[PDB]
């Protein structure tokens, strides 16, 4: 079963997919191939909770119902800064304007 | 006309299955290729119906007339039943273009008289006014059949 | 696996599979690895990338095709982005 | 020439009961499709095949104008209607099955109405 994700860090968003049975460590290897940061230099999060390397994406709560192509699940990403990790920081997207009177 | 039902007079049992989130309007093309509206199907409902060999069908959203797929294509024609087996017609949404899907959502929220009041480029007012039409899709499908020969 | 970078008007960087970004005819014409969109803001460009994934996953598919959802608040801007992007 | 009043009333009672008949489980009026023939413009293929087209509207008119001289003349036109629908639509169609039930309703209703007098 495929799961569709947005791996987000600062103003960077990676759109990717993986199997529900694949692990958090295998997801860090995908990030490594894109951003050239090794797994030991990454912390992955779901709803501000740190994800264990050995857990499957399904065990973290990423399923076909919660991580859809049209509505992907967000995975927070923090990189190691020298000897310590940076704080998890995801810059929000912009906001649309107010809904017009004709659409109400 | 190229796209029409044949007056075969050969019975054929069909199952119409609405696997779309839309209220479906089955459309039967008569013996002169003219589209005929049939009773609607709510989302998730299936109905065993009687039709005939070489009879041509298409499916739309009953409220907006947006085009739908049947067995992953635009047209459905049942042949004879092999040994009394019903013919299945799985009705689903197509993968619409993002532009067409945006036009659908804007038409559902804004009334036709209030389209030109929106803060958007004027080339989109004509796109919004050019509502999906069975007759225009039959021309496109006929032109595709003539091109392929 | 080749990826491309799509940058919004407000500086958000969207890294998407090359094959998925080619869903857009405007991006297809530009690529033939990085693309800057001075007029498309991040809340719209993120939604465009979700459409690219949706398009590639469900075109010629046998699984049930779900509706692509669009909130009323983003519909007008997303329409203009889709019109410009040819997708 | 007029028919006896008792004959014309028996004809009206049988046709009204066949027209008003409803299914025991669904409550659908089976005669509704048979009340009026489709127009010659709507369905010319019906007229190409059916030589003697007839509907419940023409049957009621024929009772009023005394064209039927007996319960058998009326029955002939109800069986003609039902056979026309069967010949045109063929087995497997709901309309074919509805016409079979209406032929049976005509005979059950006719036997009951004749036992009253
Ligand atoms: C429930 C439901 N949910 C979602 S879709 C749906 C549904 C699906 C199917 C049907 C019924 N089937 C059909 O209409 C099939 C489909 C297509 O193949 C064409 N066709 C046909 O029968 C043609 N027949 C033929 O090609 C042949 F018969 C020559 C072989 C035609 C259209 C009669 C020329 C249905 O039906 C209910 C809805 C529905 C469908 C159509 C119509 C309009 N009709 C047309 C004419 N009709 C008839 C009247 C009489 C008649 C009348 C008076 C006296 C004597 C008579 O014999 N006899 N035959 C008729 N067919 C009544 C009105 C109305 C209601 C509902």
């Amino acid at each position: 079963m495929d799961v569709f994700l947005m791996i987000r860090r600062h103003k960077t968003t990676i759109f990717t997919d993986a199997k529900e049975s694949s692990t958090v460590f295998e997801l860090k290897r995908i990030v490594e191939g894109i951003l050239k940061r090794p797994p030991d230099e990454q912390r992955l999060y779901k709803d501000d909770q740190l994800l264990d390397d050995g857990k499957t994406l399904g065990e973290c709560g990423f399923t076909s119902q919660t991580a859809r192509p049209q509505a992907p699940a967000t995975v927070g990403l923090a990189f190691r800064a020298d000897d310590t990790f940076e704080a998890l920081c995801i810059e929000p997207f912009s906001s649309p304007p107010e809904l017009p009177d004709v659409m109400k | 006309p190229v796209l029409r039902s044949v007056n075969s007079r050969e019975p054929s049992q069909v199952i119409f299955c609405n696997r779309s989130p839309r209220v479906v309007l089955p459309v039967w093309l008569n013996f002169d290729g003219e589209p005929q509206p049939y009773p609607t199907l709510p989302p998730g409902t299936g109905r065993r119906i009687h039709s005939y060999r070489g009879h041509l069908w298409l499916f739309r959203d009953a409220g907006t007339h947006d085009g739908l797929l049947v067995n992953q294509t635009e047209l459905f024609v049942p042949s004879l039943n092999v040994d009394g087996q019903p013919i299945f017609a799985n009705i689903t949404l197509p993968v619409y273009t993002l532009k067409e899907r945006c036009l659908q959502v804007v038409r559902s929220l804004v009334k036709p008289e209030n389209y030109r009041r929106l803060d958007i480029v004027r080339s989109l007012y004509e796109d919004l006014e050019d509502h999906p039409n069975v007759q225009k899709d039959l021309e496109r499908l006929t032109q595709e059949r003539i091109a392929h020969q | 696996m080749m990826y491309v970078k799509l940058i919004s008007s407000d500086g958000h960087e969207f890294i998407v599979k090359r094959e998925h970004a080619l869903t857009s005819g405007t991006i297809k014409a530009m690529l033939s690895n990085e693309v800057n969109f001075r007029e498309i803001p991040s809340h719209v460009l993120s939604k465009v990338c979700m459409y690219f994934t949706y398009k590639v996953r469900y075109t010629n598919s046998s699984t049930e095709i779900p509706e692509f959802p669009i909130a009323p608040e983003i519909a007008l801007e997303l329409l203009m982005a889709a019109n410009f992007l040819d997708c | 020439s007029p028919n006896p009043p008792n004959l014309t009333k028996k004809m009206k009672k049988i046709v009204d009961a066949v027209i008003k008949y409803k299914d025991s489980s669904s409550g659908r009026q089976l005669s509704e499709v048979f009340i009026q023939l489709p127009s010659r413009k709507e369905l010319p293929e019906y007229y190409e095949l059916i030589r003697k087209p007839v509907d419940f509207k023409k049957i009621k008119e024929r009772i009023r104008n005394h064209k039927y001289r007996s319960l058998n003349d009326l029955e002939k036109d109800v069986m003609l209607l039902c056979q026309n629908a069967q010949t045109f639509n063929l087995e497997g169609s709901l309309i074919y099955e509805d016409s079979i039930v209406l032929q049976s309703v005509f005979t059950s209703v006719r036997q009951k109405i004749e036992k009253e007098d």
